[PDB]
């Protein structure tokens, strides 16, 4: 329709909720406009409708509202976002309004922000290897195009720097796969939820220096912005990413700054509505709500585009069993976990290899894709590093002077591994250099102890000395 | 039938008024779009409906229509080589009616009404028919699909159709009472299909994994549970069981998990080979898919549909294996609905009746004599996803008290890339003593003795590890260091298995028996050598260790020569020490 | 005999019936629907306006229009006899071995009266269980309560 209808008779305002009685004409999930007595207009959404009264959650703060003059008017029945190809290079707030001073976009379509589930028949397996330039990711936790790979961080760990480095250095290798094509760079969709100025300025300066702002769409919700707007931002960011990737064949990389703030914003609404909580007070439906965000990535059969997600989240008191990391690990296809101990020693990036995992690693590596010895080298490195870490605990009891000759080899291997393979700085290693370093690290062990590697590769790559690379 | 109007909408729950006369658990049509619903509470003139589709955009006042029947599934030919959602709708035809996304209000039939099947009658006019008897035979992907009388239909045959090609809607047999029997029938998903008699379990369910087949066996009609934290190996193990097991028909239920896991099954299975028939592997598999971002209320329906289909294939004389990808998501969905019902919760917010549902789901398995006199079996393997790996969860504890086998996974073993990462200390099996008469006749006469010796060695190694943590490994005597090193060899050779390797992914029983015999022979020779005076540092450098340690990758057809060479090499190596 | 048809609420395992103040607390009732199937139930609360009944089995076929409730017995009772030696029961007194039901000498309430502490006497005689680790070291005396603690996979 083209008319407008206003509902008066608000009977309850408290916190983020608002009740209106005679609003039975409002559809469930609709978007409404709340008009103040001074003319200010605020947004809202219906979360429960009945013939007795309707419940509306308010995005902005409730200061200045009164029960005598406030009125509620309908905007649209289903929350929709106007998208276009021209929003590349623009900046928007948490609810989609421009904040760069340019005039508003002209839509080509209006798409629901909640999205729709992808048909499992229409999906296809992600198999394209992506070279990030980090040895601990490229070799042992390989990332493929179309994967959801979050980063598990801490309070003082440099997760933002790692994400910026990955976005700067990411590329595919068509020469290894035999295609011979030259690709085009990823389009970036950046969604910030409760971000601070200290990190936002760093991200802006990094994107300005790398020149990636002309290919980027930014959704910013700052720390002093209203909390309830964080419900919408991931949905609109993923709607734009899906539209671009599956209508214009772009390769889209999506970064979400902090899902912990999103979970707190969800817990506020859940506690306001007296929902049955899960563990640590979070609402019981948080798994489904987190699933409606993560599973919007992947690849689609018969289409060139793709969506890749790199969420970032902070672990409270570095606890892996906290509900947010627990459900994120249950939903996503792996994780990258940073270590505080490696950070204290000065190692950058401080990626801990043992708790990290990549589920789609087997699809994108092997013969004809990267190299024939990738997986076995990764397995041998994992086993040897685990043995060295185990010996580190025996040393604290019996002393390192009482060790056998065999265990000292594992201890020195662990030390050299930490000091050379993980620690790389800002340099951009290729996959071949990372494999060369890995083979140079495996050469310090006896040839008969490489149980997980076939003799064919051992006879071809073993024997290279680490001083030949760094000397 | 009863009609009403919508009174209140809140998420997945809809309250309708004017619903006097409606019955519990009937299927309703909600709104102008005709969304599928189910009544779960009656209160005066109002009824409480949960919706199996997304409820965004609905308005108060839309009509609600009750069908007067519970949730049911169509059972007949054409179910193999297909994928269904939580309420049995084919996804391959939703893929045609809609684009790459799944939308609301799509009405498709479970069985294709256009395809024609070669009908061959087996009954004659004047014959007495009864529930569970066969009416005819229809070929399907190398099987022989048998048309069955519905379980509660009795009468006498008036006329039958001659041999020919008909659709599933064609009435082939007409009874004297006027009831027509088609090629399919409908059955409520919450009623267990009746049988004649239950039987004891005496035949093993071969999985292809050494540790599960040898140490913790499960019988053909048994049940098992595999709990563990995220990243421990539950899905890979279940898919390996789907690939390599000796079941005739495999039913897979993806209750609330990732969609890429179902995509992998849809893509790779048509290229694999059925082990016992030689055809494509997907021709024996039925998939039920309800991913994480699908509507919440359909998770229970997927489980019930899967178990009902598995029982339907049981009645034809097949042995069916049913895999449930996660039974914890079912409990979470129950908790989410219980939140919308404002009822009193249990220990961790779950409804109090959760254990009754879990017990009723698991007790549908077993080996039976069907109503037609044939023999069938259904075995259920269900995964559990505890929050944060806490095994004291109510769902984990409820499952522990009804299953026959328990395969606990460990995160510490998965961290160091040791797979299948089964925790030997916390796992058990109750079918071990009943399968011995099968093992003695089909594998070897001394196989249970070898298995018990291996278990004793593992127990002794587990006993010594408390001292190794206390005073270090070097303080032990050589006779105990031998036990420690043999335990390490067993752990790194026999128990470890790679599911993605070209050869190691599948292992027959005789190969595992040969490996166990080689390990025990080496241990006996080493124990004899220590008392003679040889230091242990001499023994564990013999080249026969590499012969033992790489026997995993020897192919099945080449193993008998390798075994006979290694057994001679053991004696050749151990006589030259002292 | 008498049937109550004032059902007003059904949800899960509970149902409410109005004008049922004649039902004693803890009584056993039979629930009948339009299809003729009969289910069991127990009264868990009695009031002036309605009574609350916990339903055995499942409540799939019930509806507020045709459901009726009738009384079976006010107190849960079991018929006892010496014919019971060699019989099997389903947990509520119904035979499942296929033999005809026994004829009761008496009917007793299943909840028992406490023993008078001045009526007991000290246990003084043992029971031979045939297991050496129980007979020799942990002897079982007539009148003792000796539980067995086990794990999960233990026999
Ligand atoms: N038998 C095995 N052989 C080799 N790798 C395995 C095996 N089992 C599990 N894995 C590895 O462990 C990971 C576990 O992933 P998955 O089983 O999908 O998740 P979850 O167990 O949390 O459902 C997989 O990515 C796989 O690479
Ligand atoms: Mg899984």
């Amino acid at each position: 329709d083209l008319l407008k209808k206003e509902y008066t008779g608000i009977t309850y305002i408290s916190g983020p909720l608002l009740f209106v009685e005679n609003a039975k004409d409002l559809a469930y999930g609709a978007i409404v406009d709340i008009k103040d007595g001074t003319g200010r207009v605020r947004g809202g959404q219906v979360i429960e409708v009945s013939e007795e009264y309707a419940v509306i959650q308010v995005f902005e703060e409730t200061t200045g509202l009164d029960l005598a003059t406030t009125s509620v008017s309908l905007v649209e029945d289903v929350a929709r976002l106007g998208v276009s190809k021209e929003m590349l290079g623009r900046r928007f707030n948490g609810i989609g309004k421009p904040i760069d001073g340019l005039p508003p976009i002209t839509p080509e379509k209006r798409l629901p922000i909640t999205g729709l589930p992808l048909n499992p028949v229409a999906r296809r397996k992600p198999e394209q290897f992506i070279q990030t330039g980090i040895s601990t990711i490229d070799v042992m936790n390989t990332l493929v195009r179309g994967q959801k790979l979050p980063i598990f961080s801490g309070s003082g760990l440099p997760a933002n720097e790692i994400a910026a480095q990955i976005a700067r250095q990411a590329t595919v290798r068509p020469d290894l796969s035999g295609e011979g094509e030259k690709e085009e760079p990823f389009a970036v969709v950046f969604a910030a939820m409760g971000i601070t100025q200290r990190e936002l300025s760093y991200f802006i300066q990094e994107f300005e220096r790398t020149g990636a702002l002309s290919r980027s769409v930014l959704f910013l919700n700052k720390a002093d912005d209203p909390t309830i707007e964080r419900i919408l931002t991931p949905r609109m960011a993923l709607t734009v990413a899906e539209y671009l990737a599956f209508e214009h064949d772009y390769h889209v990389l999506v970064i979400l700054t902090d899902m912990t703030n999103y979970c707190e914003a969800l817990r506020e609404i859940g506690a306001a509505r007296e929902e049955i909580p899960g563990r640590r007070g979070y609402p019981g439906y948080m798994y489904t709500d987190l699933a409606t965000i993560y599973e919007r990535a992947g690849v689609v059969e018969g289409k060139k585009g793709s969506v890749t997600q790199i969420p970032i989240l902070s672990m409270p008191d570095d606890d892996r069993t906290h509900p947010i990391p627990d459900l994120t690990g249950y939903i996503t296809e792996g994780q990258i976990q940073l270590s505080r101990e490696l950070h204290r020693k000065g190692i950058y990036p401080p990626i801990d290899p043992l708790p990290s995992l990549s589920r789609l690693m087997n699809n994108g590596v092997g013969k004809g894709k990267t190299r024939e010895d990738h997986k076995q080298v990764s397995d041998q490195l994992y086993s040897a590093y685990a043995n060295g870490v185990d010996i580190r605990k025996l040393v604290a009891i019996i002393g390192e002077d009482a060790l056998t000759e065999n265990d000292r080899r594992y201890l020195q291997f662990a030390d050299a591994f930490e000091r050379f393979f993980i620690n790389q700085g800002q340099q951009n290693r290729s996959i071949e250099e990372s494999l060369q370093i890995a083979w140079a690290l495996l050469s310090m062990l006896p040839q008969g102890e490489l149980k997980r590697i076939s003799k064919d590769h051992i006879g071809k790559y073993y024997g290279q000395k680490l001083e030949e690379i760094w000397g | 039938m009863i009609q009403g109007v919508i009174q209140k909408i809140a998420g997945p729950a809809v309250i309708a008024k004017g619903m006097l006369g409606a019955r519990m658990y009937d299927i309703c049509k909600v709104g102008e779009e005709g969304l599928v619903g189910e009544i779960i509470r009656l209160d005066g003139d109002t009824a409480f409906v949960q919706v199996y589709e997304d409820t965004s955009g609905l308005k108060v006042g839309e009509p609600v229509v009750s069908t007067g029947l519970p949730l049911a599934v169509e059972l007949g030919p054409g179910m193999l080589n297909g994928i269904y959602d939580g309420i049995q709708r084919p996804l391959e035809r939703i893929r045609e009616k809609t684009g790459i996304y799944i939308t609301r209000g799509v009405v498709v039939h479970a069985l294709d009404r256009e395809k024609k099947w070669a009908w061959t009658p087996m009954v004659k006019p004047g014959d007495e028919v009864r529930g569970g008897m066969v009416l005819g035979t229809v070929p399907e992907f190398g099987f022989t699909h048998k048309i069955l009388v519905p379980p509660d239909v009795r009468g006498r045959v008036k006329e039958v159709k001659p041999a020919g090609e008909y659709t599933v809607e064609e009435p082939v047999v007409v009874l004297e009472d006027g009831t027509e029997l088609k090629m399919y029938h409908t059955w409520p998903v919450r009623r267990a299909r009746p049988v004649q008699r239950k039987l004891d379990p005496n035949t093993p369910f071969l999985t292809g994994m050494r540790i599960l087949d040898v140490l913790f066996p499960v019988a053909m009609g048994g049940t098992a549970a595999i709990p563990g934290p995220f990243g421990s190996g539950k899905t890979v193990t279940q898919q390996s069981l789907a690939k390599w097991s000796n079941a005739d028909v495999v039913v897979y239920v993806g209750c609330g998990e990732r969609g890429n896991e179902m995509t992998d099954v849809l893509v790779e299975f048509p290229e694999l080979t059925d082990p016992k028939t030689g055809g494509p592997l997907m021709h024996r598999t039925v998939l039920i898919a309800n991913t994480s971002n699908m509507p919440v209320a359909a998770r229970e329906a997927s489980i019930y549909v899967g178990v009902t289909i598995a029982e339907y294939f049981r009645d034809q004389g097949f042995s069916v294996a049913l895999m449930a990808d996660s039974t914890s998501r079912w409990a979470e969905a129950l908790r989410e609905i219980s939140s919308r019902l404002e009822e009193m919760p249990a220990e961790e917010g779950y409804p109090p009746y959760l254990a009754a549902r879990l017990a009723a789901f698991y007790e549908r398995a077993g080996k039976v004599i069907t109503l037609g006199g044939e023999e069938g079996a259904v075995t259920i393997v269900g995964a559990v996803s505890p929050p944060g790996g806490d095994m004291s969860e109510p769902v984990t504890q409820s499952t522990l008290r009804i299953v026959g086998a328990f395969w606990r996974l460990d995160a510490s073993l998965a961290f160091r890339r040791h797979f299948p990462a089964i925790n030997w200390n916390g796992s058990y099996s109750l079918f071990t003593s009943a399968l011995d008469p099968w093992y003695r006749e089909n594998v070897a006469e001394d196989y249970p003795e070898l298995r018990d010796a291996i278990s004793e060695l593992l127990q002794r190694e587990a006993g010594l590890q408390e001292i190794v943590q206390l005073v270090g490994p070097d303080a032990l005597q050589d006779a105990e260091r031998l036990v420690i090193e043999v335990g390490r060899i067993i752990r790194e050779d026999f128990l470890q298995q790679n599911a993605y390797h070209e050869v190691d992914a599948y292992c027959s029983m005789k190969k595992a028996y040969g490996i166990m015999k080689m390990i025990l022979a080496f241990y006996k020779e080493a124990e004899a050598a220590i008392k003679r005076g040889v230091s242990i540092d001499e023994i564990l450098q013999l080249p026969v260790l590499e012969r033992i340690g790489r026997a995993r990758y020897v192919s099945e057809e080449e193993f008998p020569a390798y075994f006979e060479e290694a057994m001679k090499e053991i004696q050749g190596a151990f006589k030259a020490l002292a």
